[PDB]
């Protein structure tokens, strides 16, 4: 019987988690970029480490890291239903305990607050979308080629290309 | 996840906590009879030398007159079941709360009677050690049930396999 | 290979758990009462189930399996014989 | 690979199908357009089914006997998108037919009497509602399970 604007703790959290991981992902590229250096999916096996052991399959490195990742991840689902994180930085974020205004249900637009400091992460929000939908682009453009820019005496024009196969 | 948090009384509680679980507890040492054939491996550089009745090279004496059907396995077996079946019977029948008869007049008041005839009496630490046992037979023992021909002659470099299998 | 008399041994494990009560206490089948003529009336239609009567025999007649099963099956059973057999008897071992 | 014989790369029986049939539809020795500007067996209808060719794509594609293709759709080898690829597609499209079915509907019953709005249709296709459907991420897939249509509405 209750009309609108339900959502709550809800999935404001989901997006922001997308923004924060999108930003990190982009950093995972980032890397070559000035010394053109290394490229693309790479499928790397990541940084290395330096060799005595491997040849390297060496087991499933991910499967393991990821079992651990997995009870950090629960910790967060927990918090979100009923909350405890000492910093308390997504759920509201810091400046913490309030967000009371969300906690008892029903806000409808609300902007929000955070940190003992100030400048309300509305500036992290942006730096954060761009990185959302930046993967979007980045992932899209593979299918074809690695690299962007720098110079024209020839490069900018996009004089001849592949298409999609049909 | 048999439990997250289901629930309510006398059977889950009653049959289920107390006893499934005391009967699982009777289990770990008894698991231990089994783990035990195994510990018997289990220390290196111990001096077994050589019996222990493994692999069927022929007779228990042989016996005078024939050996019974063929082998040990059935004798030990038939016999074990009737003896033990008798003991599962000794577990069977008290009650807790009090036991005078097939007595007719003890329902509950408030509060609040008798706890599972045995409830734990504390030294529910036995349980940390206990769950831990249920978990290990499960899982780990299984961790090598599956393709299990070989004893170690351990190589290098690391560990695990993944697919497979 | 196949322990055939592994299990016929086995099934007259249980139906000697049948040789039971015909003998002992009382007249037999504990009556009839109900069967011909029929029930009160009853009329759910109806009774009698007790979860409690597993006691009595399970300990007494645990033996019965053995009696053929043991020494009588793979026995040369009822070796201790002879006892009027002109027309003929034996019955000589198939073992 | 799985029983029906294998793809394009060889399916003789399939080859024989390419050939007779179409190639004969050809085999009207001529029928005459020596210039002539109209009659189009000649060009494509064959060639559009014909410049089907040791290529088709490639597509794997199983070709039973008589070399007509059979579709396994297992999650294997080549064949995955002969059901799922065009499967989730069917799902996504439908459901955004009826997500808006449960929409240019749950928007009326209301105000001053609404007894047959439905047979004329302000705005058509709802439209407004319409795009809700692509702008479902998740959409019903959690909201149907919680709140709105909610067990109580159940
Ligand atoms: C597995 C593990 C578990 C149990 C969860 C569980 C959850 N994740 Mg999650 N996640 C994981 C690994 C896991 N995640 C990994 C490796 C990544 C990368 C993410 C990226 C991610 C995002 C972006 C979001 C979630 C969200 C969620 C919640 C819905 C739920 C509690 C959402 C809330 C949403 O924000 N996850
Ligand atoms: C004091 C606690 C510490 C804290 C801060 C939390 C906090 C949380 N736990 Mg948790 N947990 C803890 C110890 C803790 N746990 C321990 C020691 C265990 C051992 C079993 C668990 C087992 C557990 C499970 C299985 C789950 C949680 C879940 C949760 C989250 C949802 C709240 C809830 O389900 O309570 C329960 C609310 C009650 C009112 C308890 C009812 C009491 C009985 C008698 C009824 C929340 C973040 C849930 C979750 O986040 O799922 C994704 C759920 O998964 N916990
Ligand atoms: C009490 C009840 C009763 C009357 C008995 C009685 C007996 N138990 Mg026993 N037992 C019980 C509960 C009981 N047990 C429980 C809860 C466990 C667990 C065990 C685990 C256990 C083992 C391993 C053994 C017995 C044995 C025995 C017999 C000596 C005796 C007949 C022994 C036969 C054998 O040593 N019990
Ligand atoms: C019965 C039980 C008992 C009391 C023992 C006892 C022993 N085992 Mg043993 N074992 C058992 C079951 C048992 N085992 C089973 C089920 C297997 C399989 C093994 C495989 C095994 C091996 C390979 C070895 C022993 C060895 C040993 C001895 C050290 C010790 C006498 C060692 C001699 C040798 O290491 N056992
Ligand atoms: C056969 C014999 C007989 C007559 C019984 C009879 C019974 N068992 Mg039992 N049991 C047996 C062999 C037998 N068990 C063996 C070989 C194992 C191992 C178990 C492990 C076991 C467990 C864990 C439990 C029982 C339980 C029970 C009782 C329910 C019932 C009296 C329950 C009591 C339950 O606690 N048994
Ligand atoms: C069959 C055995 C017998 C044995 C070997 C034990 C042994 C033990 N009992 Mg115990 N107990 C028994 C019969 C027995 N009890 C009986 C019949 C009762 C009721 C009459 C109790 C009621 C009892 C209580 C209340 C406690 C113990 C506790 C203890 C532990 C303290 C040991 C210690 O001082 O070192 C260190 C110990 C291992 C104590 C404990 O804290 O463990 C749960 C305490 O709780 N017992
Ligand atoms: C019945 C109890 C007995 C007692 C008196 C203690 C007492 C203690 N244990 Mg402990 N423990 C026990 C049995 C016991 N344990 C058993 C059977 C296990 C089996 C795994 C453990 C596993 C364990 C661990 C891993 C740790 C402790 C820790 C501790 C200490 C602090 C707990 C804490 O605040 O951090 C941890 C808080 C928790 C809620 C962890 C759960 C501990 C208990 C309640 C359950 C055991 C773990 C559980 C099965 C899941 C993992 C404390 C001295 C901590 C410590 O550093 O001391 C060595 C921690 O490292 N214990
Ligand atoms: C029964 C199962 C399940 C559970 C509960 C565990 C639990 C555990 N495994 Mg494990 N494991 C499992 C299935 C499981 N595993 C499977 C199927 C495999 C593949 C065969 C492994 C391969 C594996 C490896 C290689 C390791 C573990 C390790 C561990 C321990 C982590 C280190 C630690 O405990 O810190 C404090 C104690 C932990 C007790 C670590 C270990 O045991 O040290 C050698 C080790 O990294 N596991
Ligand atoms: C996560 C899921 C997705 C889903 C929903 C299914 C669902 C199914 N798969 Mg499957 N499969 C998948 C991914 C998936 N598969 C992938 C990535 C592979 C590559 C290894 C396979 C390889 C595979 C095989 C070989 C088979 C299935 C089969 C099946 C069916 C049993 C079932 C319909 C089986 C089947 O449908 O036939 C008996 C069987 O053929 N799958
Ligand atoms: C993988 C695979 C598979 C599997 C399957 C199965 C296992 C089945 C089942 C399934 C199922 C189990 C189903 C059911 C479910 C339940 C439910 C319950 C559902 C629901 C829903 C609804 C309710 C909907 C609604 C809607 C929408 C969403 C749209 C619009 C609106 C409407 C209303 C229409 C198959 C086979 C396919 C084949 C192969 C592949």
């Amino acid at each position: 019987l209750a009309e609108d604007p339900e959502n709550l703790r809800w999935f404001v959290q989901a997006e922001l988690v997308n923004g924060r991981w999108a930003m990190l992902g982009v950093a995972g590229m980032l890397l070559p970029e000035v010394f053109t250096s290394i490229g693309i999916i790479n499928v790397p096996k990541w940084y290395a480490a330096g060799k005595e052991e491997y040849f390297a399959s060496s087991s499933t490195l991910f499967v393991i890291e990821f079992i651990l990742s997995h009870y950090v991840e629960i910790r967060r689902w927990q918090d979100i239903k009923n909350p405890g994180s000492v910093n308390q930085d997504p759920i509201f974020k810091q400046y913490s305990l309030p967000a009371g205004e969300v906690g008892y249900p029903g806000g409808i637009f609300n902007p929000l607050n955070f940190a003992p400091t100030l400048e309300a992460k509305e500036k992290e929000i942006a730096n954060g979308r761009l990185m959302l939908a930046f993967l979007g682009f980045i992932i899209q453009h593979n299918v074809t080629g690695k690299g962007p820019f720098d110079n024209l005496l020839q490069h900018i024009s996009d004089p001849w290309h592949n298409t999609i196969v049909q | 996840s048999a439990p997250g948090d289901f629930g309510f009384d006398p059977l889950g509680l009653g049959e289920v906590p107390a006893n499934l679980e005391r009967y699982k507890e009777s289990e770990l040492i008894h698991c231990r009879w089994a783990m035990l054939a195994v510990p018997g491996i289990l220390v290196p550089e111990a001096l077994g030398y050589g019996q222990e009745w493994a692999a069927l090279p022929g007779g228990q004496a042989t016996y005078l007159g024939n050996p019974v059907p063929w082998g040990t396995l059935p004798t030990i077996l038939a016999i074990e079941f009737l003896a033990i079946a008798f003991v599962e019977h000794q577990r069977s029948m008290e009650k807790d709360p009090e036991k005078k008869k097939y007595p007719g007049g003890a329902f509950d008041p408030l509060g609040y009677s008798k706890d599972p005839k045995k409830l734990e009496e504390l030294k529910v630490k036995e349980i940390k050690n206990g769950r831990l046992a249920l978990l290990a037979f499960v899982g780990f023992c299984v961790q090598q049930s599956a393709y299990p021909g070989t004893g170690p002659l351990e190589n290098l470099a690391t560990h695990l396999a993944d697919p497979w299998h | 290979s196949a322990l055939v008399i592994s299990l016929s041994t086995g099934l007259s494990l249980f139906l000697g758990r049948f040789v039971f009560f015909n003998f002992q206490r009382e007249n037999v089948a504990k009556q009839v009462p109900e069967q011909n003529g029929l029930t009160h009336f009853e009329a759910g239609d109806t009774r009698a189930k007790e979860y409690v009567s597993l006691l009595k025999s399970n300990d007494p007649v645990g033996f019965n399996i053995v009696d053929v099963l043991a020494w009588g099956s793979i026995g040369h059973v009822v070796a201790y014989y002879i006892l009027a057999t002109t027309s003929n008897g034996y019955d000589p071992a198939f073992f | 690979d799985i029983a029906g014989l294998t793809p394009c790369k060889e399916s003789k029986q399939f080859a024989k199908r390419e050939k007779q049939a179409l190639k004969k539809l050809q085999a009207s020795l001529k029928l005459y357009a020596d210039d002539s500007a109209p009659a189009l067996a000649i060009k494509a209808t064959m060639e559009k089914t014909k410049k089907r060719f040791d290529n088709y794509g490639k597509y794997g594609l199983l070709c039973g006997s008589d070399g007509l293709p059979h579709l396994i759709v297992s999650g294997d080898q080549r064949h995955w998108g002969e059901f799922i690829t065009p499967g989730i597609l069917f799902l996504y499209i439908a459901g955004w037919i009826g997500w808006v079915g449960r929409s240019y509907l749950i928007a009326i019953r209301d105000e001053k009497k609404p007894t047959q709005k439905e047979i004329i249709i302000d705005v058509p296709l709802a439209s407004s509602l319409l795009f809700r459907g692509f702008s479902w991420p998740v959409a019903a897939y959690r909201e149907l399970l919680n709140g709105e249509l909610v067990d109580n509405n159940f």
